């Protein structure tokens, strides 16, 4: 069996007969204590609560169960989930032994969530402000030494887009890392239980003993699951001894937009009420973020349509499209652009020389002789050159207008706009990412190709 | 985060107007207040 | 604005109701609305009565404590009854040691309290209470709402189940097709399942501040209300203001006997921050007439600086008191609904702008603006339109002679680059009667000394349908509303006038 973090216990019992299938090694010590009835290890009301949880059609509705051990009477929070052959309960000790304080905390787990979400309501089309507000709220609730918002990109590589740290620590905003740092399995696991918590990396994992059993049960859904070899040492290097990642889920069938990752320089365990306050705040944050993304898409469509209308007005009033304040560099987020017309070359911004464009159009007529390619790396696309262009002109989007008249949008390598100052470690990840996109521009988004095609089809 | 404050409508002058009546983190507040020493 | 003017009307109606009660007579809703400046004293008295009152609902205790030495400065008459006590004594002696200490901690904290509400136990009986504290300009108010004598695990389980049901409702909300009506229906069903009330409705406040029932979920025995429009005066502005602070308003039993609040002090205590605040007499009469014995209302606040877009109203045909955690869950679900609704409204505005832009372009390309598919009537929401050069009628429009007379009146009294009226009679057109209610509202755009663009719209009730007045009842409210809008069409929005003037400029 796998391993679990030593701050909690796990007991796996048969769904029907309520007998022990398996258990973590430390369970017997933590409870004050194979194949035996589980209900004899707790008080009676606890046993009826457990039976109600088991019989429930959707066990998730009764997850955080308040239970008392029969041998000590101390309270535990149980969380239940059905693996494929039974049920598993993760037991975390509760700090408060007072029923009054317990009820007060359970109620203010909701009160704090509502209070925090009120601030999100207060904000007036600005994802940056939203992310900073969320980070500040989460740092106030949790008290971690660092909180950041990682956004995942179309290429599945992440960027730290917001942060809130101590004064003594170093900033990470603007840091990019390759997608391989977060395995795809974990990204899948974040559409499952949406909160990962690591209390202390430098902690001996505890073995899960299983009974005469078939293929070992999967702990992929448990919350006490120990961290893996990569990430434990990666964190030890990074200088973070505790962590708490919370998924940001939006619509897209649901998709993962990013994470809210918190780091602490020492072992830390957040109480349940604040944990659930954070969970509810995350739900609200994802909702608002999804709506913001939709509205941003609509506004971008509006802007592109107006730009295209002006360009059409001029184009019907040839070359003048590339001579006025509005120009072909306004449809797309491009470092440069160019227009070939009757053999005349009209470059704007970072564009290659005339002979270079003649060579590239000859190459196009040789290999892609069509309507127009679009690549984030000219050298990789099959262009024999791309060394004379250095890092100034890397990605190209082409639109064929005639047999000799063409439109080009040029984009420089994806390190020009990346600004961050400064073994498994963030610096190594940044250098690896820079190697990955070497001479590679940003992807030409689908909407941008739609705009280019709209301009093309009307000329 | 802060507690809700309530405002009372009044008709002052010739207009209606509503008249009214932290460094530690929420974790530190929770630890300070939900503390069970006072029950020996 | 009309919202600020409505305070005088509220004061007048409140005075009329008080007079009718004094004389022992009935309250004549129809004539009260028909016949209704005001001295500052009357408005001050109205606001003090609503917000100072003196009575609470008899489903809990209220105690006011002075922050110094914890001395009582006022309490409801039933406080002793539940706490199985005199002005100027120690509140900490009523409860047990632990509860007293937790109350001291709730007192000490500043700018935020994590012991609020507090689970306390009375000294003499051990009865569990939820103590809910807040600050008033003379001390603190403690609302004691009784609790159920169950094991702590069961209270925690109830709170957990309420939380999870709210979470499921929000998950269903987010995972919806891109339609405000579907959102309203979904939230109506979710809230009805969560709470357990016999009826749930969504009220939308219009530009005139008058309400409308846009969604509803009821048991099959009750009469439906979806589709009803009632005048703005049914909800006084003081309550709407209070709704942006107390997002959840609960009335347990409209037929219960209010309890007097016993109270050095110069004025009556303020109760706007208390949930035990009993309702006014005439809304209790309204509820009795409707047949609703309980009620629960939740505010739909959207960012517009927060606006009250509307309300979600729950009704039960018998007394009903839900616990506090379920009220928290309802508030959370309402916050999610408000966020979604705000963003839906913004998206709808953007799509409307897009559609109007496409229509304007098509019209500019190609009087062809009438004798073609995307004609002028598509520019704005109207029941008809016309272009006067010769006259080109289209849709519901006045005859050539009627429009000729309208133009003569426009020249006589306005000479002006545009008109936007929702009632020709209110404007003062002599021939409005000859148009009946087909042509009530008119928008006119000037093209030149002789060319005009007309957009005609008919009376509001044409698009208002519901299955149904001296007594206060929903039928009386609907009849009064229909009385208000007689020769008046729907109001021309700002966006519609922007589009009208855009086309005007482009044509000229
Ligand atoms: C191992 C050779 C590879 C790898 C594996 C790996 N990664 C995760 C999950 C995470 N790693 C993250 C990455 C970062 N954390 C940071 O602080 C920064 C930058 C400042 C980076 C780049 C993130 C995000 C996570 C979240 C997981 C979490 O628990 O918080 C895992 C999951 C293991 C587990 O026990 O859950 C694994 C095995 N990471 C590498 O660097 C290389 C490529
Ligand atoms: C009394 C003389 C005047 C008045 C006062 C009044 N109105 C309210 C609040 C509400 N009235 C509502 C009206 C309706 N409720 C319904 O279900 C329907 C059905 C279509 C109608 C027309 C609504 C809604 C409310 C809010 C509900 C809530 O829970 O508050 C109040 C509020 C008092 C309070 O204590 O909350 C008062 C004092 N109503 C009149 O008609 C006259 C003019």
């Amino acid at each position: 069996g796998g391993y679990i973090q030593p701050f909690g216990c796990m007991i796996a019992v048969d769904e029907s007969s309520f007998r022990i299938i398996g258990y973590s090694e430390n369970a017997r010590e933590m409870l004050g204590i194979m194949g035996t009835d589980v209900r004899s290890l707790f008080t009676s009301s606890s046993s009826i609560l457990l039976e109600r949880a088991f019989v429930a059609r959707e066990i998730t509705l009764l997850n955080p169960v308040w239970i008392h051990s029969k041998n000590t009477g101390k309270p535990f929070y149980a969380i239940l989930h059905r693996i494929d052959v039974g049920v598993v309960i993760d037991l975390e000790p509760a700090r408060t032994e007072d029923p009054a304080l317990s009820i007060a905390g359970a109620v203010q787990s909701q009160k704090l969530a509502v209070r925090a979400i009120s601030q999100l309501q207060a904000l007036p089309g600005d994802i940056k402000l939203l992310c900073d507000t969320v980070v500040e709220s989460v740092r106030d609730l949790t008290g971690y030494d660092r909180v950041m918002v990682h956004k995942f990109h179309e290429d599945e590589h992440g960027e730290v887009v917001a942060e809130s740290k101590r004064d003594d620590l170093e900033p990470y905003i603007g840091l990019h890392y390759p997608a391989t740092d977060i395995p795809q399995a974990s990204r899948f696991l974040f559409k499952q239980n949406r909160v990962r918590m690591i209390v202390d990396c430098n902690a001996t994992p505890v073995l899960v003993v299983q009974d005469r059993l078939t293929q070992s049960m999967c702990l992929v859904g448990s919350t006490l699951r120990a961290p893996h070899g990569c990430h434990s040492q990666y964190m030890a290097n990074m200088g973070s001894i505790a962590s708490l990642a919370m998924a940001v889920i939006i619509n897209g069938s649901m998709r993962l937009w990013g994470l809210v990752v918190c780091h602490h320089t020492s072992s830390r365990c957040i109480p349940f009420p604040l944990r659930y306050a954070c969970e509810f705040l995350m739900q609200a944050f994802g909702l608002q973020l999804n709506m913001e993304l939709q509205l941003a898409l609509q506004m971008s469509e509006k802007r592109v349509l107006r730009t295209q209308t002006l360009l059409c007005d001029m184009l019907l009033r040839p070359a003048g499209i590339v001579t006025q304040s509005p120009s072909i560099m306004d449809l797309v987020k491009c470092d440069g652009a160019a227009f070939l017309y009757h053999g005349k070359y009209y470059p704007l911004g970072v564009a290659p020389s005339e002979v270079q464009i003649k060579d590239v159009v000859e190459w196009l007529l040789a290999n892609h002789a069509s309507t127009g390619l679009s690549t984030d790396s000219l050298g990789d696309a099959g262009y024999p050159g791309a060394a004379a262009l250095g890092d100034a002109v890397c990605g190209m989007a082409v639109a064929y207008i005639t047999k000799r008249d063409f439109l080009f949008w040029f984009r420089s390598h994806t390190a020009k706009e990346i600004k961050w100052g400064g073994r498994m470690h963030p610096r190594s990840s940044f250098q690896a990412f820079l190697e990955v996109v070497k001479s590679r521009s940003q992807p030409w988004e689908t909407a941008e190709m739609d705009a280019i095609h709209s301009l093309q089809l009307i000329l | 985060l802060s507690d809700q404050e309530y405002m009372e409508l009044v008709f002052e002058n010739g207009q209606i107007l509503a008249k009214g009546q932290r460094t530690k983190s929420i974790m530190d507040l929770y630890e300070a207040e939900y503390n069970e020493d006072f029950m020996k």
